[PDB]
């Protein structure tokens, strides 16, 4: 275990529930080898950097973040075993990674996330299972959100991802239609002809692309136009599918044995309950948007930190002070205002 | 009556939260009186009744209980006081526009007539509006009040096309003279942000767009001689509103000095049949105002930015020259309502009762020939403006005020004739009036229809 | 009742007389006889038709000289917009009193057709499928890298507050709070990002620098202009996809390279003691400097008078 991967837990029949979290999950099952990394399930909350999937890089003690940052971070400090037109091949998968955390993205959200009927079936349920009790109300409100905000551009709503329905459904193939028009052209199975990828923008395009087609939906509009109109990419999955995660990646070497108790490591009775509070501290008005910002940047340095870098330390201490202080005044009147005796009396006589 | 009997020793009951030294500020002059021993109940009798209203103006006291006891010379007076917070979460009514007002109140704080008024309100045209403010009297003289507020409130312009944000503080010292008169010295520091723009919004509204911060230092003189505000059917009333923004101390993005007066009137009329208050009164009315552009600095001599959209005048409505909407004098680009610099309105109305009904009622029928005009400055005057633009010499602006002035007189005012009910709800009036547009402007508004108007300052 | 009244209403009003001029303010900005496109500039700037400093209203500027459309520029803020952001456009007034409906950005091209000073299909024609993720590097890679680099770097704080908060007001604390705002709104966007943000800390998204990953998105935009250059590469011509006049793309591109050049270029000796190359060093360091000779001659096209362009 030189290297472990806190990962959302598997869902939908597969490694994982997010699509860069699947991402990661099939970039280090092709390129690392079975002992070399950990699988642990996890969420934001328990990760000092807040962002899903993340790398702990055990040999140096370092958190990365982001499957961008994650698969940069290996090639640079590449693990003992480790088995990753020229420049056109190179073009083209950086802009294709682009493409799919900007486009597909967002399409995503729409069959997942902003369809309440979709959400509430599938998406919901599955985050729950994946998680200790009391988070699952704390959680995916703030992952939902996130992902909603993420397909706000589009111009869809709930109530158009499903005569009212006679151009609705017109939107969804149109927004469908773009983004999977492009990814076509890729053609990620790497057979005879088509354009030439890296292999990290083959693992990032299937984690979007099974998110899209393997989750069975009381709403499957999605479904039926990646299998109807497109269905070399859905060959490209199932086969990328039944290769690199046989069983639904039951033999992925996840912690403690599991994919469940992977997550017990960091998910003890004091942890749980200090990561559910610190949720709900920032749901207090006026005060929440000021804990959070202050427990971000304390988490930000806690990772720069671990990268090798020396951040400045913070003024923390005045703030005590200063807090100290802002009680000392208000304790100071009430004890003046509350317990003096009354400015005038009942009776008041002037000779 | 004419005994001498000095009241000496006097007692207040209920005083047990206001400090002895505003009661001392206060009965202490009275004490004085009875020294004279002359006349004492024609001159000591009269004196405590005059100062009775002195505590009354405090509002710390309950003036429904303002009961006074007599004995022998010993005076008993007994008051109550108010709750010391008032939740007052309630709508409003007069001001129907007014909305809601959850107005909260902490009176008698410090044992002197301070209090901390929060209210808050949010409605048609006022989006939000929430104010803190802080009054408190100075040297504990009920008259002279001081105030400091912080608002911050996002008002709507539907005329304009346009709602504007504002957010700053003022510190205001209310002033109360012997005579009646009300002076009122206050310094403004607002932060005002020109936001949400219809997509019918005229391009000189674009224009002015954006965010500017007006430090100003404006004095209000009023003199009410009028025997009831609402239903003026005698006396007279003369306000006059004096702004100075930008100019010397004062920093911020405005700067100009805008002068606003208005003198209103009424003389009642005797039938000679009838005897008694009659009920029938002819009124009048006339409002000016200048809005002079300055330069930035201590010096009177320099360029001068134009005016505004924010800060140039307003005319046209039911509380302005009638017959018209809201805003629809002056000069208009496209369907917004732009502001002019220099105004001048004037009114002449006649009160009379309905039939069958006492002249004590408050309804009165109400027959007015309003009229007004409102024009904008401009640089025509000036030979050839500069190469950077929105800046005009001293020469060029009081060239500018002169034209904007002799516009005023040459052609017929924009006038307006109808005919209506009035409601003299002591709250606020009621009007309701039949107009009839006559004389106005291409691209003015007009109204010949019922127009329906509430407030408390009508022309 | 209607009929018997409609008959009498309109013998009034009896005298009309002609509409009041409007205010000087309004008489020396909207009056014109060019439509003007507003975008985010400087008064001088506006003076020469100079490239504005946003990359949002670079973009539609740069297009509209590339459709001989005649227009003129004048700095504006996003409150005047149509649509709630800049840049937008204005005919000219028919009338003193009366003007046309402002045309939003998306209707620019449209409007720049209809006034020929013609065949503008490739300045808004559709991309090939391989084109649209070559997009995306410039208006989610490229873009993180600006609102980074100007609104959450330290470093360029005097020109952010320059260029944006100083015209705003001249009143120090209305500056505070527009700063704040900005930042604010900047960090949002790139945090919608999957290359730099993505952190989930509440129900709000993140509006602060501390919840943005600076290295991602400095390395983001380092191999989305090396991707870029490598498309140019491909073109025989001297603009994308081998046409023979610069296109939307190349727009597009020049939004970005121009004001990382102009702006972001500092100077070496801060860099080496920060450790980290800036924007404008990446551009033209960017493949074989493929991307520093495709801004110079977009400049030679669209602005062919210009010769300040250096930095
Ligand atoms: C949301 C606010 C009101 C906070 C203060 C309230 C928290 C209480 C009510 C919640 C938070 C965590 C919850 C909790 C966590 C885990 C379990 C284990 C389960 O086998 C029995 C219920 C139990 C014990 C529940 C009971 C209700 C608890 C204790
Ligand atoms: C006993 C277990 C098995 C389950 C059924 C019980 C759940 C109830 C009793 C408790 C457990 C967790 C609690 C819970 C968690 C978190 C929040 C978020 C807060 O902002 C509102 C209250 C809310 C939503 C509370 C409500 C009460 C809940 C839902
Ligand atoms: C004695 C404890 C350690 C045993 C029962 C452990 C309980 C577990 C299930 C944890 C999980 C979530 C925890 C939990 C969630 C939230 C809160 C709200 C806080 O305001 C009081 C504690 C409380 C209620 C704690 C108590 C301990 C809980 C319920
Ligand atoms: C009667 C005594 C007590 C003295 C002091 C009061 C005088 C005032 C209140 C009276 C005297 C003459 C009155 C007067 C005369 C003529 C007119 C013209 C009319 O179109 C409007 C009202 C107006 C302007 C009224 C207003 C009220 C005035 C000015
Ligand atoms: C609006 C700007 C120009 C500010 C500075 C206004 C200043 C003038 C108009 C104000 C400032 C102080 C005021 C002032 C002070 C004191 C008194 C004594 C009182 O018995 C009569 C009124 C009088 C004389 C008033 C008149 C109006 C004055 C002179
Ligand atoms: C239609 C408008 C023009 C009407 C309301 C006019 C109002 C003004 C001109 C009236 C209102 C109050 C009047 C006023 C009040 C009191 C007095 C005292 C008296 O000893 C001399 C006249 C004098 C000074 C008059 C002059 C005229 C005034 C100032
Ligand atoms: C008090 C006695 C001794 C004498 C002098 C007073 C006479 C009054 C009735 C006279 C004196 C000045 C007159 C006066 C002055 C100016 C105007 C302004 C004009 O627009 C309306 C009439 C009005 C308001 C008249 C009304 C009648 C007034 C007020
Ligand atoms: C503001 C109030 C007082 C209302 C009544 C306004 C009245 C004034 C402005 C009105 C009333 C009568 C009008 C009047 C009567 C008759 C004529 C003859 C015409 O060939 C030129 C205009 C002229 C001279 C107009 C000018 C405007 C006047 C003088
Ligand atoms: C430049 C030279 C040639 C001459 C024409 C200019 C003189 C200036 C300095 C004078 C002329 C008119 C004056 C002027 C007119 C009117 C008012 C309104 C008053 O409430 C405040 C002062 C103010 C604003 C003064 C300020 C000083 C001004 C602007
Ligand atoms: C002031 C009261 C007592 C009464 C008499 C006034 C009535 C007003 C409404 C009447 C009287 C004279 C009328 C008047 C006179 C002359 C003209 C010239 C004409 O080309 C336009 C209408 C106009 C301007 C009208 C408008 C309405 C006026 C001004
Ligand atoms: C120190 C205490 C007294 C401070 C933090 C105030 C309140 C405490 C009790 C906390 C505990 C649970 C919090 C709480 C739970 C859930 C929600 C739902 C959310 O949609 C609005 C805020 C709200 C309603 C917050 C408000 C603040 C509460 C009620
Ligand atoms: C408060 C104001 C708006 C009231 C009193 C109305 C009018 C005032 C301004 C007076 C002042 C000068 C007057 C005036 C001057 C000269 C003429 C030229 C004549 O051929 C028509 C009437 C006309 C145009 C009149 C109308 C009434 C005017 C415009």
């Amino acid at each position: 275990g030189a290297v472990q991967l806190h990962v959302w837990g598997p869902a939908f029949g597969l490694p994982s529930i997010d699509a860069e979290c699947l991402a990661a999950i099939a970039y280090l099952a092709q390129t690392l080898g079975s002992a070399d990394y950990q699988l642990i399930q996890s969420s934001p909350s328990a990760v000092p950097t807040q962002h899903l999937p993340t790398l702990y890089d055990s040999r140096t003690s370092t958190w990365i973040g982001g499957f961008t940052s994650i698969t940069a971070h290996l090639h640079t400090h590449p693990p003992p075993t480790f088995q990753s037109t020229a420049a056109s091949a190179t073009a083209d998968g950086t802009a294709y990674t682009a493409f799919l955390s900007a486009h597909a993205a967002p399409l995503l959200a729409l069959s997942l996330y902003v369809s309440s009927a979709n959400y509430g079936a599938a998406t919901r349920p599955a985050y729950s299972a994946v998680l200790p009790l009391p988070l699952p109300w704390t959680e995916p409100p703030a992952v939902r959100a996130a992902m909603a905000r993420r397909a706000a551009h589009l111009g869809l709503s709930s109530l158009d991802a499903d005569t009212p329905e006679q151009k609705s459904r017109i939107r969804l193939e149109e927004a469908a239609r773009e983004v999977l028009d492009v990814l076509a052209e890729v053609d990620w199975a790497a057979g005879g002809g088509g354009r030439q990828v890296a292999a990290e923008v083959r693992c990032l395009a299937f984690g979007y692309l099974a998110l899209m087609l393997l989750p069975d939906v009381p709403r499957p509009w999605l479904r039926e136009i990646m299998e109807g109109r497109y269905p070399a990419l859905c060959t490209f999955v199932r086969d990328f599918r039944a290769r690199v995660f046989p069983q639904g990646g039951k033999l992925l070497p996840w912690a403690d044995g599991g994919a469940q108790a992977s997550a017990s490591a960091s998910a003890s009775a004091s942890a749980v309950a200090l990561r559910f509070v610190r949720a709900v501290m920032a749901e207090v008005p006026l005060v929440g948007e000021w804990w959070s910002r202050w427990w971000t940047a304390r988490k930000k340095r806690e990772v720069l930190a671990s990268k090798g870098a020396k951040p400045a330390p913070s003024n923390d201490l005045l703030l005590l002070l200063g807090a100290g202080l802002g009680l000392t005044v208000v304790g100071a009147g009430v004890f003046f205002y509350r317990g003096l005796p009354p400015f005038g009396e009942a009776v008041q006589v002037w000779r | 009556i004419l005994t001498p009997a000095s009241i000496s020793t006097l007692e207040v009951h209920g005083a047990t939260n206001t400090r002895r030294s505003l009661l001392d500020q206060i009965f202490k002059p009275v004490l004085e009186d009875t020294a004279a021993a002359g006349t004492t109940l024609g001159q000591v009798l009269d004196r405590v009744g005059a100062a009775t209203k002195k505590l009354a103006r405090f509002d710390i006291f309950k003036e429904e209980g303002f009961g006074v006891f007599l004995s022998e010379l010993d005076i008993s007076i007994r008051v109550k006081e108010k709750s010391r917070l008032v939740f007052s979460a309630g709508t409003d009514f007069g001001n129907a526009e007014g909305s809601a007002y959850t107005n909260a109140v902490v009176r008698n704080i410090f044992g002197g007539a301070e209090t901390l008024t929060v209210n808050a309100s949010t409605g048609t045209r006022t989006r939000s509006a929430y104010n803190a403010t802080f009054s408190t009297p100075i040297n504990g003289n009920p008259d002279l009040r001081l105030s400091v507020e912080a608002l911050r409130s996002a008002t709507q312009k539907p005329w304009a096309s346009h709602e504007e944000h504002l957010t700053g503080a003022n510190l205001r010292l209310a002033w109360l003279t012997e005579k009646g008169d009300t002076h009122a010295l206050a310094y403004s520091s607002v932060w005002r942000q020109l936001t949400g723009l219809a997509p019918t919004a005229s391009p000189t509204v674009r224009a002015d767009a954006g965010d500017s911060l007006k430090s100003s230092l404006t004095h209000t003189f009023t003199r009410d001689r009028r025997d009831n505000p609402m239903l003026p059917q005698s006396g007279y009333l003369f306000r006059s509103v004096s702004e100075l923004a930008g100019w010397g101390p004062l920093n911020g993005d405005v700067s100009f000095a805008k002068t606003e007066v208005e003198a209103s009137g009424a003389l009642p009329v005797a039938i000679p049949g009838l005897a008694g208050k009659s009920g029938v009164s002819v009124g009048g009315g006339l409002r000016l105002g200048v809005l002079y552009p300055l330069p930035l600095g201590y010096s009177l001599t320099g360029a001068a930015q134009p005016s505004r959209i924010n800060d140039r005048f307003q005319l046209g409505g039911p509380n302005d020259v009638r017959g018209f909407k809201i805003g629809g004098l002056g000069p208009h680009d496209g369907v917004d309502a732009v502001g002019g610099d220099v105004f001048a309105a004037g009114s002449v109305n006649a009160l009379l009762p309905l039939p069958r009904t006492g002249p004590d009622s408050p309804l009165r029928l109400q027959l007015y020939a309003n009229a007004g005009r409102l024009v904008a400055l401009n640089s025509k005057g000036t030979d050839k403006e500069g190469k950077e633009g929105l800046a005009m010499d001293s020469a060029a602006v009081f060239k500018g005020v002169k034209s904007a002035v002799g516009k005023l007189t040459n052609g017929i005012p924009s006038l307006a004739a109808g005919v209506g009910l009035v409601y003299a709800h002591p709250v606020a009036r009621f009007e309701l009036n039949f107009s009839l547009p006559l004389v106005l402007r291409r691209g003015e508004e007009g109204r010949k229809g019922l127009q329906v108007g509430v407030g408390i300052s009508f022309l | 009742i209607p009929r018997p009244l409609q008959r009498l209403f309109d013998y009034f009003p009896l005298r009309i007389y002609e509409p009041n001029e409007l205010p000087e303010r309004s008489q020396q900005l909207t009056s014109g006889d060019l439509p003007t496109l507003y975008v985010f500039s400087t008064d001088s700037d506006a003076r020469l038709g100079l490239p504005s400093f946003n990359p949002g209203c670079l973009k539609w500027q740069t297009l509209l000289r590339l459709a001989n459309l005649d227009f003129r520029i004048l700095p504006s803020t996003n409150h005047s917009s149509p649509t709630g952001s800049l840049p937008f456009l204005l005919p000219p007034r028919t009338s003193p009193t009366a003007s046309p409906a402002p045309i939003p950005a998306s209707g620019l091209l449209s409007f720049a057709r209809k006034n020929p000073w013609l065949d503008l299909g490739h300045l808004d024609a559709d991309l090939p499928p391989r084109a649209q993720a070559y997009l995306a590097l410039i208006t989610h890679s490229l873009r993180n890298a600006w609102l980074c680099a100007l609104y959450l770097d330290p470093t360029h704080d005097a020109l952010l507050r320059r260029l944006y908060v100083d015209p705003a007001s001249s009143s120090r604390a209305v500056r505070a709070a527009l700063l704040h705002q900005l930042r604010r709104a900047a960090a949002e966007q790139v945090a919608t990002a999957s290359s730099g943000g993505g952190k989930i800390v509440s129900l709000a998204p993140v509006d602060s620098a501390d919840g943005i990953d600076e290295e991602a998105v400095y390395r983001s935009a380092r191999d989305a202009l090396d991707a870029l250059a490598s498309l140019l590469r491909e073109s025989e011509t001297a603009w994308f996809f081998g046409t023979e006049r610069p296109g939307s793309f190349d727009a597009a591109l020049f939004s970005y390279t121009h004001l990382m050049v102009e702006y972001m270029s500092e100077e070496e000796d801060t860099e080496s003691a920060k450790g980290r190359v800036s924007l404008g060093r990446m551009v033209k360091e960017a493949g074989n400097g493929e991307l520093a000779e495709h801004r110079e001659r977009m400049l030679g096209v669209a602005w062919p008078e210009w010769d300040g362009y250096r930095r």
